[PDB]
């Protein structure tokens, strides 16, 4: 009786002076919008139904129509920016925020979902949602002694919505908004539902993607340990965002980086650096490059965990992108590491795989590598081993590639090449 | 990354 | 800053 209705019929009824007729019509709208494929969002919008739906949200006396219209608006906002804008333009935000206090959980759940889709669109709406005061009503929904007493799906919806209020960067969420949210976030990050866990990590990964002051307010809550732990999770949906947070945190101050190391992060990398899911491998190597780009005692930490061998491996065989992250990890290592350390690196077999990479069709990596070689020679120059090093690079045909690059087009390249040639060979 | 919006189906 | 935010 509310299945497959035509847009005009939905209009016909929503316009009647019959509450019940409207309810039936609003529900029919919901079903159209909740259909498997091609929900007639633009058709419903053109019919001018949003204002009507928004107004139904406030019909306290008829919770049923509140729900239906909520669900309907929710799906419209789930669309394009263009469409989401329509919902916002209709006054949906304040109304949805009002529903968070509803006595009907499935209704405030919808409101949660709805606000989730709106802040999702981006910075602008994200901040408008905050300005209408959504954060408190939301957080209030989690003010319970034990998160597990809440309906699983309901808890997931809130988590997801909260994560969206942490998302986007130009600009980043308002500092006080982040400060306000973080506490609940930390608590959610210790829940047993993999879903909640994944989105909790995403939220954190978002907050840690920015300036050091941002990273700090996160690290300041002492969640790094928990992240390192989730970093070891067996579910890829959790591991991915966790590795993102850790990877971001290590782009900050060395003190912040130290935190993840102290947390045991490194012990998981042998696994991560050989992980089957290509992308996890790229993130892992990228993270490693931001660790090798730090304090020597930190580089040493990498060395003690036997991660160099893995870096050699990654450099030797992996997706090119992962190799590019490896190139950096290496170059950064040789850029700030001790002599003894730059030596160990060569002893692990860094030279061959590193040379083979010079054949890569990418001027940028070619620089990072020559750059890296430079650093290595200089360490070998301090041990009068420059010649011996030359042989190696010559043994695996590296020199045969440096003189070729010498005749490369990019300036940075041919120049770096020549220097090496004359200064360390011919 | 889990994407921006979700449609209740 | 050797730390690059490939973001």
């Amino acid at each position: 009786g509310t299945v497959n209705w035509s847009v005009e019929d939905i209009v016909k009824g929503i316009n009647s002076n019959n509450l019940e007729s409207q309810l039936q019509a609003t529900q029919a709208a919901r079903k159209l919008l909740s259909r498997e494929k091609q929900p007639p969002i633009d058709n419903i919008i053109r019919a001018g139904l949003i204002p009507k739906f928004v107004s139904f949200l406030g019909k306290t006396d008829c919770s049923p129509i509140q729900f239906e219209s909520a669900w309907a608006l929710t799906n419209i906002a789930s669309g394009t920016s263009e469409q989401t804008k329509a919902v916002v333009d209709g006054g949906a935000i304040p109304a949805f925020i009002s529903l968070l206090a509803s006595p009907h959980a499935h209704i405030s759940e919808q409101a949660v979902w709805a606000l989730g889709n709106i802040a999702g669109d981006g910075s602008a709406f994200r901040d408008l949602v905050i300005k209408h005061g959504a954060i408190d009503p939301l957080l209030a929904l989690l003010a319970v002694p034990d998160l597990s007493t809440l309906a699983c799906g309901y808890l997931r919806n809130l988590t997801w919505t909260l994560s969206n209020l942490c998302r986007n960067k130009n600009p980043a969420p308002p500092l006080d908004a982040v400060e306000q949210i973080l506490p609940t976030l930390v608590r959610l990050l210790h829940h047993n539902d993999p879903e909640v866990l994944a989105d909790s990590c995403w939220a954190i990964s978002y907050l840690t993607d920015g300036p050091n002051e941002r990273i700090e307010m996160v690290v300041k809550k002492g969640v790094v340990p928990q992240l390192v732990k989730l970093l070891g999770a067996t579910e890829l949906p959790i591991v991915t965002p966790a590795l993102r947070a850790i990877g971001n945190i290590v782009t900050g101050t060395d003190e912040q980086t130290q935190k993840v190391i102290d947390a045991g992060a490194l012990a998981v990398f042998p696994s991560l650096l050989t992980n089957p899911k290509t992308n996890i491998q790229k993130e892992a190597t990228w993270t490693m490059s931001n660790i090798t780009a730090g304090r020597q005692d930190q580089i040493q930490q990498v060395v003690n965990h036997g991660l160099v061998p893995f870096l050699v491996g990654v450099l030797s065989k992996a997706d090119f992108k992962t190799q590019k992250e490896a190139a950096w990890a290496i170059t950064n290592y040789t850029s700030g590491g001790t002599v003894e350390q730059i030596v160990y690196l060569v002893h692990c077999g860094i030279i061959e795989p590193l040379m083979n990479l010079l054949s890569a069709k990418d001027t940028k990596i070619i620089q990072v590598i020559l750059d890296a070689i430079s650093n290595i020679f200089q360490a070998a120059e301090k041990l009068g081993e420059t010649e011996k090093l030359s042989i190696m690079i010559e043994e695996c045909g590296g020199l045969d590639k440096i003189e070729a690059l010498q005749r490369h087009e990019n300036e940075s390249v041919y120049k770096a090449s020549l220097n090496l040639i004359e200064k360390y060979f011919s | 990354e889990n994407m921006l919006k979700r449609r209740n189906v």
